[PDB]
């Protein structure tokens, strides 16, 4: 279990995530995604 | 994405879902992860198709956002919104019940919640504490859209859901539609508040029974209020269940909600 994911890293991190929000609609939300049709066949 | 974009940092539910920090921008989420093989074996695909086109599409601070998803060789990931505070049924089971304060707070994320799934005419159909996870501040969070449909046109004729939290109309074998997440959002007040579902019964044959004659015996330490709000959600006719909106305005939740909106980006 790496530092970031226990104790009080974490906790830091997910305050820091909930005051600070980052823009998901742009930095998730615009890559593209496979097909709904796609997923069960070739990657 | 691909998984080599993300630390994984360590399981946070078996079924696998994984803590997990995507590397660009030190973003931590959650990562669910399916094998295709599985799911083809079970017969799941299509299920699984729907579930992610509903959730993929929803944009809520109580409803747990799916930011992505990709693919490779053998499996399925899903880029989930990581709720810190966990499983809502985890933290009933602890206290047991919850206070009014808690229960009014939920109930107003909740049906705000519901409000925007309707207003979309998706119908949930499983509310109750084990779908629903927990944000930072204790938020409720729709966390799963297992039984939910995209009912745009035509009334419904599948009875799902989980048996002590199952509308009248289901039972019967009648037609239905979004009201019954109005009839779910009920049993789950009592729920919160009691710390047992309404209609416990040893046998499906008599919690079937005391649904559809709403069989409702409020325990004494009940407020006034509260009994008010499961009332009006708990009637046995759809068109007269009161409706999100009245959830939301009702003097009970006014009075007893500490609901505190999500910082938004930005
Ligand atoms: C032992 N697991 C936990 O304590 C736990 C489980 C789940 C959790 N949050 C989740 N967020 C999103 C999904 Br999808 S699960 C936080 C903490």
């Amino acid at each position: 279990i790496p530092a970031w994911a226990s104790g009080n890293l974490l906790t830091q991190a997910i305050r820091q995530q909930y005051y600070k929000p980052i823009d998901v609609d742009r930095m998730y939300g615009t890559i593209d995604s496979p097909k709904l049709e796609e997923l069960f066949n070739k990657s | 994405f691909t998984i080599d974009d993300f630390d994984i940092g360590r399981p946070l539910g078996k079924g696998n879902v994984y803590l997990a920090r995507e590397k660009q921008n030190k973003f931590i989420m959650a990562l669910k992860v399916l094998f295709k093989s599985q799911l083809e074996k079970e017969g799941v695909e299509h299920q699984l198709r729907r579930e992610i086109e509903i959730q993929s599409h929803l944009r809520h601070p109580n409803i747990l956002r799916m930011y992505n998803y990709f693919h490779d060789r053998k499996r399925i990931y899903l880029m989930l919104e990581f709720a810190p505070r966990g499983e809502l049924y985890k933290e009933l089971q602890k206290h047991g019940r919850f206070d009014e304060q808690r229960s009014a707070t939920f109930m107003e994320e909740l049906a705000d919640a519901l409000h925007y799934c309707h207003e979309r005419k998706v119908i949930h159909r499983d509310i109750k504490p084990e779908n629903l996870l927990m944000g930072y501040k204790g938020e409720l969070k729709i966390a799963d859209f297992g039984w939910s449909v995209h009912a745009p046109s035509l009334r419904r004729r599948t009875m799902c859901g989980t048996l002590d939290y199952l509308p009248p109309e289901m039972i019967e074998g009648k037609t239905h539609d979004e009201k019954v997440d109005l009839w779910c959002a009920g049993v789950l007040c009592y729920e919160f508040l009691v710390g047992m579902p309404p209609f416990d019964s040893p046998s499906h044959t008599e919690t079937h029974r005391r649904i559809v004659n709403v069989d409702l015996k409020f325990p004494p330490f009940l407020s006034d209020g509260s009994k008010d709000l499961i009332s009006k959600l708990l009637r046995y006719h759809p068109p007269q269940r009161l409706p999100l909106k009245g959830v939301m305005e009702h003097p009970w939740v006014k009075a007893n909600s500490r609901r505190v909106l999500p910082p938004v980006y930005q």
